[PDB]
């Protein structure tokens, strides 16, 4: 598994950009893609989504019509146009692989991301309740965010996700649908709620939880992440 | 007047004996699915034109047969609607023999060169050019155009020939979509008859698919020749018995009743589930 | 209404429409089924024609994809799981004449073919009868008479007689004349006319049943 | 000779003195087991609509 | 010596067997059973159809969840089901699709495919890369594989066309126990929910059962007079149904070992080839050759339920661990959901 993206740098405001992302280790044509933007200064944001059969091609309500998304599986190539792109465009973006079946684990894989810089409603709101909790080695901290709407669907699965972004480094998922936990992630963190208030626990906090936490739901397409809780060591 | 009652009688014993044959055939069709293949979708079609004639028809031609004082564009679109049916079941028919046809001439890619998709379309633009072509007389194929005295007629009694011409029953109806699929279909018969005697006389088969196939374009031409025949002579300025146009119709609407005791009959398969569903249910 | 599994339903539908793909690709193609007693008789067969339980062969001739499948290393009992073969298109049944001569196999042969002719799965499934080795028998007619086996038999020592009195004695074990086509066809190691009357049978049986599914014939 | 007799005798005389159980107290606790788990078998019991997930 | 000692060895052995079942046999099942109420009409409806499968459906098993199944055809196409969206979850290409049965670990993570091939290969549903590919090849018998059931996530039972089954470690792919005492082809398994004993029951008109660590024959059963075809277990690990050709399924206990009860009618001629419990174990469900699948009760031995619904050959009958519903599968490509 192996995200290469391209095609970041300057950019000239009103010109048209086209970033390359090359997928391997995994099969590309079975995992849809999503394009998720971090501000140097906000937190993460959902540009764009590509089905598996480039069918259902969505975009959010402040790039509809002015971005483009395309996929070649017979070619392994990912690209999204960008153009007359605006001067609040400026972002680091990130490709996420994901796939939806019964017991998948979605967005578990980020792609490294690149930065462009520009030259100079209706939408599930995540309200975080705090930004920055100071932790320290071998104690215990509890995050906690509220949605507008209940996220308890009628099937019973709480559409509700958990991202860790390391300094440096792409973000990474740690526990998704808020019961299950990814693939090599430890047991030690327990997410739970009632469709309304959540509670996210980490017991027995090491030097490797030094992140960002963003919580985001998936009831709708439009994705909304949440303000990140940034954890001081 | 015994004779138009007898005559309504009749019909309507063809028609219900249709409906009910028709019925079952579909029936046996959805339900089991061990028959749903490229074969019988073409039998759906015949069904349910069987069924149209049976019930958007036989009333109707009873209704026109009285007499009623109708609208002028009531009838004839009434009147268009046996037309329609009629070519609609001619078509499937045609689409059928074609069928038999490409089974013994494109035998080493058959399922390669027709898929599903194919043969729905083919059933659409034979159901499309059934309509067109009954829908001609109302495109101006009428009695307006033939004489005066016509078109001043909003309150007139309806009867068959009153708002149809009868040279479009035989030049454009018979000599067309009558006639031609006729010659279609025998030629497909003798070509398939040629390929089984040279393929297989290397007896009981070549004389059952023989009987099969004589007797298949005897029935045709015993519903279709008659009251086809009837009307060229009545365009010919001759004359023809009153007794003899009503069974030209029975014996052609005898044909909506009739196809499936000579097509669904003799499929071997359809045979047996047909006496599974009389014994079991 | 649903979330996630909206794009569910869309990889639902696209495995779909991928099987429907696999499915009528197999259906281009054709399956036969490799019957006989003896290996020699059949491993000549397998190499006259090509590019452990059951062996399978692929091969394309005049268009056509054939897959041959043999179960002669599966030494099991066959009515146990002859019923997976119901939808074979033909039964390559290939037995060697020499036998006539060696310990009786002739007798189990025939006994095999009976079997096999008059399974109730195989009602719709023809045979193709193959007698392999044609010079081994003619040499072994100047040798042995062919009355050792056939008491029946009473004729002259010739290589077409007794080649004709083999044929009709593995035809008349075939209780289901009226539905089922014996081809019957001398084999040996020779030029490509073995594969040439394999296609021939085939195309029979093909026409056959879409003689006999688009109604009596 | 002894690779398929010898050992089909073996396995009788281990199976001959193995403890057995009589009849009636296997039935008896086959029905007491089927007693017991009767309201938890979906099958047994009416299931409503809403309980079973199989529902329109 | 001779083999004239062993005969009459062997003999004298079944005749003092048959005299010690006869002196301990002191009543009958029915007469037990007759003070028990009869369960009377259960009807079941169909409430999921599944036409995926293009070809002969030929087994399948329900998972630990009781939500996704594993289902294999004569196409050879693995495909998981889902249960109550009835959407395709994986499709797995089998190399040779001459296959006619199939398996599901319960930890959900591995599956097992078989048939007339001799290789009962592991395919892995929780790959990271998204796709299937092959886990484990079981290339050790030579005839072929009827069933195969796993123990656990690293060792797997088989049964293949010879008289032999095999214990598969899934870490190596070694045979680590061989069990020859079957005398005819053994054609279907049946695990004990204590995951310690499994019966076989083969087509020598005999049931086996044998010991997961041991390896040796604890008892045989030779009540039946045709060859079997399907065996499931009893929910409390002490008896287990056996389904022949003959029409008549007989059900054996452990501690009894003898025939309980045979369920049979006159109308019924055709035989078995699926049979399964249900959570409690009262109700008995079985797939004849017919057009139709029956229901008995486990104790009253009356028919309880008939099932109309496919027009071919039943050909697997699975019970969820829950026993919420039962998904019926045929060759007629068609898997149905009864409750
Ligand atoms: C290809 N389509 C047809 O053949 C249809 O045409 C109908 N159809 C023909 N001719 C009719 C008639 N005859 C009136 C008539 C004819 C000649 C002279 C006189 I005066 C009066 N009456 C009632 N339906 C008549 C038939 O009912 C078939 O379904």
């Amino acid at each position: 598994v192996q995200l290469v993206e391209s095609g970041g740098g300057l950019v000239q405001p009103g010109g048209s950009r086209k970033l390359s992302c090359s997928a391997s280790g995994f099969a590309f044509s079975s995992f849809g893609m999503h394009w998720v933007r971090q501000a140097p200064e906000k937190g993460l944001e959902w540009v764009a989504y590509i089905s598996s059969g480039s069918g259902t091609i969505y975009y959010a309500d402040t790039v509809k019509g002015r971005f483009t998304i395309s996929r070649d599986d017979p070619k392994n190539t990912l690209f999204l146009q960008m153009t007359s792109l605006r001067s609040e465009d400026t972002a680091m973006y990130y490709c996420v692989r994901s796939i939806y079946y019964y017991g998948s684990s979605p967005f578990d894989f980020w792609g490294q991301g690149t930065t462009l810089t520009v030259s100079a409603s209706a939408d599930i709101v995540m309200t975080q309740a705090t930004s920055s909790v100071p932790v320290t080695p071998g104690e215990s901290v509890s995050i906690s965010c509220r949605s507008s709407k209940s996220l308890l669907h009628s099937n019973g699965n709480t559409y509700l996700y958990w991202f860790l972004q390391r300094p440096g480094q792409s973000p990474q998922l740690l526990i998704y649908r808020m019961s299950n936990l990814a693939s090599g992630v430890p047991d030690r963190f327990s997410g739970s709620g009632s469709g309304t208030a959540f509670t996210l626990t980490i017991s027995r906090l090491e030097a490797e939880d030094v992140g960002v936490y963003y919580c985001m739901q998936h009831l709708e397409y439009p994705l909304t992440f949440g303000a990140g809780t940034k954890l001081e060591l | 007047s015994l004779a138009n009652v007898t005559y309504i009688t009749m019909e309507i014993f063809i028609g219900l004996c249709a409906i009910v044959g028709n019925v079952l055939v579909i029936c046996v069709v959805k339900l089991n699915p061990s028959l749903q293949t490229t074969t019988f979708y073409f039998i759906v079609s015949l069904a349910l034109a069987d069924i149209a004639v049976g019930v958007l028809v036989m009333p109707l031609a009873i209704v026109v047969s009285l007499g009623i004082t109708i609208h002028f564009y009531s009838c004839l679109f009434m009147t268009c609607l046996l037309l329609i049916f009629t070519h609609a079941s001619i078509m499937s028919l045609l689409a059928i023999a074609v069928d038999r046809y490409l089974r013994v001439k494109l035998t080493v890619r058959y399922k390669r060169v027709t898929t599903h998709r194919r043969i729905w379309l083919a059933l659409g633009l034979c159901w499309l050019v059934s309509f067109l072509v009954g829908l001609t007389p109302m495109f101006g194929w009428n009695m307006k155009l033939t004489s005066e005295y016509h078109r001043n007629v909003t309150f007139l009694s309806c009867q068959f020939v009153s708002v149809m011409r009868m040279d479009y029953m035989v030049y454009f109806s018979f000599l067309t979509w009558i006639f031609i699929p006729l010659v279609v279909m025998c030629a497909i018969y003798l070509d398939i008859f040629y390929i089984i005697r040279n393929k297989l006389s290397l007896y009981g088969r070549e004389f059952k698919t023989a009987k099969s196939l004589f007797l298949v374009l005897f029935l045709f031409a015993l519903s279709w020749l008659p009251l086809s025949i009837i009307n060229c002579i009545i365009y010919f300025n001759g004359e023809v018995p009153q007794l003899v146009l009503y069974m030209g119709i029975l014996l052609s609407h005898a044909n909506s009743m009739m196809n499936p005791i000579v097509y669904a009959y003799k499929i071997k398969k359809f045979k047996e589930t047909y006496l599974l569903i009389l014994k079991a249910c | 209404l649903s979330a996630e599994d909206k794009a569910a339903v869309e990889r639902s539908k696209m495995i779909d429409r991928n099987l429907r793909e696999d499915g009528e690709k197999a259906a281009r193609e054709v399956k036969l089924l490799l019957l006989g007693a003896g290996e020699s008789g059949k491993s000549t067969i397998v190499k006259q024609m090509k590019i452990t339980g059951i062996v399978e062969t692929h091969f394309t001739f005049k268009d056509l994809h054939f897959k041959m499948f043999d179960v002669g290393a599966q030494r099991s009992e066959r009515k146990k799981w002859i019923h997976c073969f119901e939808g074979v298109t033909a039964i390559i049944f290939c037995v060697a004449l020499s036998d006539y001569d060696l310990v009786n196999r002739m007798h189990e042969s025939m006994k095999l073919f009976d079997s096999i002719c008059n399974n109730k799965w195989f009602t719709d499934t023809s045979i193709i009868l193959f007698l392999n080795k044609k010079d081994l028998f003619e040499e072994k007619i100047k040798k042995s008479p062919l009355t050792i086996c056939y008491p029946e038999y009473a004729g002259s020592n010739t290589y077409e007689e007794a080649a004709a009195y083999i044929q009709c004695q593995f035809e008349d074990l075939n209780k289901r004349k009226d539905t089922k086509e014996i081809y019957t066809h001398f084999t040996c190691s020779t030029d490509t006319k073995n594969v040439q009357f394999v296609f021939d049978a085939v195309t029979d049986v093909i026409i056959k049943n879409n003689l006999k599914d688009c109604g009596l014939f | 000779s002894i690779a398929q007799a010898r050992k089909l005798v073996e396995q009788l005389k281990m199976e001959a003195n193995i403890d057995r159980i009589k009849v009636s107290k296997a039935a008896a606790d086959l029905m007491a087991y089927c007693e017991a788990h009767a309201k938890e078998d979906p099958l047994l019991t009416p299931v409503p609509a809403s309980e079973n997930p199989f529902r329109e | 010596s001779e083999l004239d000692q062993l005969r009459q060895e062997a003999e004298q052995l079944k005749n003092q067997i048959r005299d010690a079942r006869k002196a301990c046999a002191d009543a009958t099942l029915s007469q037990i059973t007759n003070n028990i109420d009869p369960v009377g009409r259960i009807q079941m409806r169909t409430r999921r159809t599944l036409r995926g499968h293009l070809a002969k459906i030929y087994a399948m098993h329900w998972g630990t969840d009781s939500r996704l199944l594993v289902s294999a055809s004569q196409d050879g196409k693995l495909i998981i089901w889902d249960s109550y969206t009835t959407n395709k979850v994986h499709a797995i290409p089998l190399r040779s699709s001459w296959v006619m049965t199939c398996a599901y670990a319960p930890s959900g993570n591995y599956v097992a495919c078989g048939g007339l091939d001799n290789i009962c290969s592991i395919y892995n549903l929780k790959t990271r890369e998204g796709n299937v590919r092959v886990s484990r090849e079981l290339a050790g018998h030579t005839g072929y594989l009827s069933c195969c059931r796993f123990l656990d996530d690293n060792q797997i039972v088989t049964s293949s066309g010879d008289t032999t089954c095999a214990l598969w470690d899934i870490e190596t792919g070694q045979q680590t126990t061989t069990f020859t005492g079957h005398t005819g082809d053994v054609m279907s398994l049946s695990l004990a929910p204590d995951t310690r004993l499994f019966v076989s029951g083969a087509c020598d008109a005999s049931a086996k059962l044998w010991d997961v660590r041991e390896g040796m024959c604890r008892q045989t059963f030779t009540g039946h007079e045709s060859d079997i075809n399907a065996i499931c277990f009893f929910p409390n690990g002490n008896a287990f149904a056996t389904g022949s050709d003959d029409a008549t399924c007989r059900l054996f206990d452990l501690r009894a070992d003898q025939e309980l009860m045979t369920y049979s009618h006159d109308n019924i001629i055709c035989g078995i080839t699926s049979v399964s419990f249900s959570k409690s174990g009262r109700l008995l469900l079985a797939g004849y050759d017919d057009f139709n699948c029956n229901v008995w009760d486990a104790l009253k031995a009356d028919r309880a339920g008939v099932l109309a619904g496919h027009d071919n050959r039943v050909s697997c009958l699975g019970v969820t661990d829950d026993g919420m519903a039962v998904a019926t599968g045929s060759w007629d490509s068609f898997l149905k959901i009864w409750n």
